[PDB]
């Protein structure tokens, strides 16, 4: 809510969507990650946060997602009680548009036929467009976890888990 | 690869698994009940028998 | 890059039309008078070249083939998918309600 | 005479095919005027023979025998198609229909599970030139399709799929995707196997001939996770011919 | 894995070259190649500056 308020402002200001998005801290986008929610760990899942999901390095920037019609849309973000969760992206109303099946055989929603795309302002990716359907899809995977960011994941040997804070 | 006792087992004559290998190399082969498998469960049994007759 | 053949071909016309030569045969009771006679021959004589080769499998009636005119502009076609066609496929996809 | 299916049930007879007698050693003519058909063709595995896998390359792998797992389910049977009288006097097989695939798993030395589709899927199956009689000098040549041992709906234990499943490794939500792409991104694998066909035993009167058959194929790549293995398959069959 | 071949050495006027072998009793051991008499030939140097066999 925050970030989009600031975002809001410069826009309103007459700041260009890039940025916009490039005066978002990286410490505040960071915030609005879920791999820093500290209900999002387990048990048995011992050590740092950075230990699961890597070191992070880096903002990517804030992903925008649009169909073919050129309409955003917006992916449905994990709630901490899902270890896992289906990505399903709807426009501005809450009506769905855009999702990945899991049965392909009736599929309606599929990127490949609603010609999603991703574009990036701010972060390393500030200014970039994706439009082939695996990295479209990969980063909407990404987006169900709120702001995308890079990791080292190789340091600590980390496997893609999400582990608890110390405030958990 | 650090193997002790295998070879003892194939010095006198234990070459095979019950899985169908053999230690020179062959398929197929069946090697009854001496192969390394038995000869390692005749040797915990006979542990037991031991344990159990010291107790007496 | 390996590539999800399936996924891949959503974004062709096989996501848009019924597709005379991988469609499973449910999809024809989309439209009237295709299910299941029609859909039958269809997919018994696939694959086509084009979607009007749909009008040259034999036997067809008049009637029938004034039903398939009327719905070639709900049909495609696109290179036939081993992974669609296989397995009885096209007849049963394990999709049921 | 003839059995009924309380007399087989259950005693292994089901998964063999017929035999003929010794005393069958005719020959069945062919009149290249007439059309025909194999009313029956089925096939028998007796032997499944893998081939090894060297880390030498140097010097030529072997086909190693393996120890069947699945039990008396890999026989293909009741499979029948056209027989073509070609213009040079060879016959053509092109097989239409039947029971012609079986899943088999075979276990190797050590362990290794080896399952294959064994199939003549498809099977178009050549005679040599002028073949005027069928005899026990006849033999067909061919080729099948080898599909996918598991088809496109198939998940696996992670609920992955081509045509249904997760398209990635949700249990790990944060991995880098790149190592796990072939895992994750399933291939629906389509290859061609080779069969012969060695007649042994031909009924002039009944139409029906037995012989020795040895195919190869490649057993099951698990949607394109892993190199499938080369396979043989040895076994006999039997196959009724009938004017249609 | 696999045996690579055996190696032949050779100089640039074409005669065959033989490593020194290591003896067990060294943990590590100098590059040196001499013809079929043991005369020397070639080696790998340690100071370059008056280097006189170095394979290059
Ligand atoms: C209030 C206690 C407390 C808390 C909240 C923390 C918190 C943390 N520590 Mg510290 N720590 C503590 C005390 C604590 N520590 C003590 C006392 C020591 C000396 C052993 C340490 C030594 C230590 C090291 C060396 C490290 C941490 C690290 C961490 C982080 C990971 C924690 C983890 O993975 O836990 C995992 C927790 C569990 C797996 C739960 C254990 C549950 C037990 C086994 C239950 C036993 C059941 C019992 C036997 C049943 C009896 C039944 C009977 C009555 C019938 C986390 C910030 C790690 C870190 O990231 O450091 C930078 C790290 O490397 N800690
Ligand atoms: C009941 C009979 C029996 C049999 C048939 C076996 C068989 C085997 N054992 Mg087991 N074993 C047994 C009982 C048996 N064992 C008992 C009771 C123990 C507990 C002590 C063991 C403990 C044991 C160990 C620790 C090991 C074996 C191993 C083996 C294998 C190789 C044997 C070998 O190399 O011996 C070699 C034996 C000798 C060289 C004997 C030397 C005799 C000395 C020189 C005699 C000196 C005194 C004599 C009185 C001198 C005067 C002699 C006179 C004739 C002149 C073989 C499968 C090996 C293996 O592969 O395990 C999986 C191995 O490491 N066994
Ligand atoms: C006298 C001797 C003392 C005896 C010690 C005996 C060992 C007991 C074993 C305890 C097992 C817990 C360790 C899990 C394994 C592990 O590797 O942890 C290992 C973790 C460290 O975690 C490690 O961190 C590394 C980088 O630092 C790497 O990331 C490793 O991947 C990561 O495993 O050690 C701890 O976190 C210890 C502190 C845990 C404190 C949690 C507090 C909650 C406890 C309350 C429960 C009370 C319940 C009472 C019920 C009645
Ligand atoms: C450490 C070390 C060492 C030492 C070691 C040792 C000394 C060890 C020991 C070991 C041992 C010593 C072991 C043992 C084992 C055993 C076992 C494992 C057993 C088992 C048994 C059983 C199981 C039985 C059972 C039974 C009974 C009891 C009764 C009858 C019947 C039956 C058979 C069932 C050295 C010096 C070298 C150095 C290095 C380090
Ligand atoms: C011959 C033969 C052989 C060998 C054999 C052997 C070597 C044997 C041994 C055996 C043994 C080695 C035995 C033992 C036994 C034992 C026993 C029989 C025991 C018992 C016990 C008891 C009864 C006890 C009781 C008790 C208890 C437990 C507790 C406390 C109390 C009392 C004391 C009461 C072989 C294989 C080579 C082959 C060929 C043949
Ligand atoms: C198919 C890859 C191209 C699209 C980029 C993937 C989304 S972003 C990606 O996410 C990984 C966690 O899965 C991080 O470890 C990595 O740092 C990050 O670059
Ligand atoms: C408590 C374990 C008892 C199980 C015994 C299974 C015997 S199996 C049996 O063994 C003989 C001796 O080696 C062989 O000669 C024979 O060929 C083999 O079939
Ligand atoms: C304590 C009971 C466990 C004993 C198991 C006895 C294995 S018995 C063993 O089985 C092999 C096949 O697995 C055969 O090659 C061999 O002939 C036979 O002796
Ligand atoms: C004393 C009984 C011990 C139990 C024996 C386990 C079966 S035997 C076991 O089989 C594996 C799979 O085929 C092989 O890979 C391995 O070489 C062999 O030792
Ligand atoms: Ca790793
Ligand atoms: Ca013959």
């Amino acid at each position: 809510q925050e970030i989009n308020r600031r975002v809001q402002a410069s826009l309103a200001s007459g700041a260009t969507l890039e940025e916009a998005w490039s005066a978002i801290p990286e410490k505040l986008a960071f915030y609005d990650y879920i791999g820093n929610n500290p209900a999002k760990g387990g048990l048995f899942r011992t050590g740092p946060m950075n230990k699961g999901d890597g070191i992070a390095q880096a903002w990517k920037g804030h992903a925008v997602f649009r169909n073919k019609e050129g309409e955003e849309l917006f992916v449905r973000r994990m709630p901490a009680f899902f270890e896992s969760f289906p990505v399903i992206l709807t426009d501005k109303n809450g009506v769905v548009k855009a999702d990945i099946p899991f049965r392909r055989a009736e599929s309606k929603y599929s990127f490949e036929q609603q010609g999603v795309t991703v574009s990036f302002y701010g972060g390393e990716l500030n200014g970039q467009t994706f439009t082939d359907p695996p990295t479209v899809k990969s980063y909407a995977r990404k987006a169900i976890f709120g702001e995308i960011f890079e990791f080292d994941t190789e340091t600590l040997n980390s496997d893609g888990i999400f582990r608890t804070s110390p405030r958990g | 690869q650090g193997m002790f006792v295998l070879p003892f087992m194939a010095r006198l004559g234990v070459t095979g698994s019950w899985s169908g290998w053999s230690i020179t190399g062959e398929t197929g082969i069946d090697p009854g009940f001496w192969s390394f498998e038995g000869v390692a469960l005749a040797h915990i049994v006979l542990s037991g028998l031991l344990f159990l007759a010291a107790c007496w | 890059e390996l590539v999800n053949v399936v996924d891949e071909k959503l974004g062709t016309a096989y996501g848009e039309k019924i597709d005379l030569n991988n469609t499973n045969i449910a999809a024809f009771i989309q439209y009237r008078g295709l299910y299941p006679t029609l859909a039958k021959l269809i997919v018994k004589n696939a694959p086509y070249e084009s979607v009007e080769d749909v009008l040259n499998i034999p036997g067809l009636t008049e009637r029938q083939k004034q039903i398939l005119r009327e719905n070639l502009e709900h049909f495609t076609v696109t290179e036939v998918e081993t992974a669609l066609v296989e397995g009885g496929d096209r007849y049963n996809n394990g999709l049921y309600k | 005479q003839t059995l009924t299916y309380d007399d087989i049930v259950g005693t292994g007879l089901a998964n063999k095919c017929p035999t003929l007698d010794d005393t069958a050693r005719g020959a069945y003519p062919i009149d290249s005027s007439q059309t025909y058909r194999i009313a029956r063709l089925c096939l028998q595995p007796t032997t499944f023979l893998v081939k090894e896998e060297p880390k030498n390359k140097r010097q030529e792998a072997e086909f190693v025998p393996t120890k069947l797992v699945t039990r008396e389910t890999t026989s293909l049977d009741q499979i029948q198609g056209e027989l073509k009288v070609n213009s040079d006097g060879s016959l053509t097989f092109v097989e239409e229909d039947g029971i012609d695939f079986q899943p088999v798993t075979v276990q190797m030395a050590g362990g290794e599970r080896i399952p294959l589709l064994f199939t003549v899927k498809n099977l178009v199956a050549s005679t040599q030139p002028n073949v005027t009689s069928i005899t026990t000098s006849t033999d067909f040549k061919g080729e099948f399709n080898v599909p996918s041992y598991r088809t496109a709906n198939f998940l696996d234990p992670k609920g992955r799929g081509l045509a249904s499943g997760y398209d990635s490794a949700i249990a790990l939500p944060q991995a880098k995707e790149e190592e796990l792409a072939r895992a994750n991104v399933k291939r629906f694998s389509l290859t061609k196997g080779q069969i012969s066909l060695n007649v042994a035993k031909v009924d002039g009167r009944t139409g029906e001939i037995a012989g020795t058959f040895e195919s190869e194929q490649l057993s099951d790549d698990d949607m394109g996770a892993h190199e499938p293995h080369e396979v043989k398959i040895q076994g006999v069959f039997y196959a009724s011919i009938e004017p249609a």
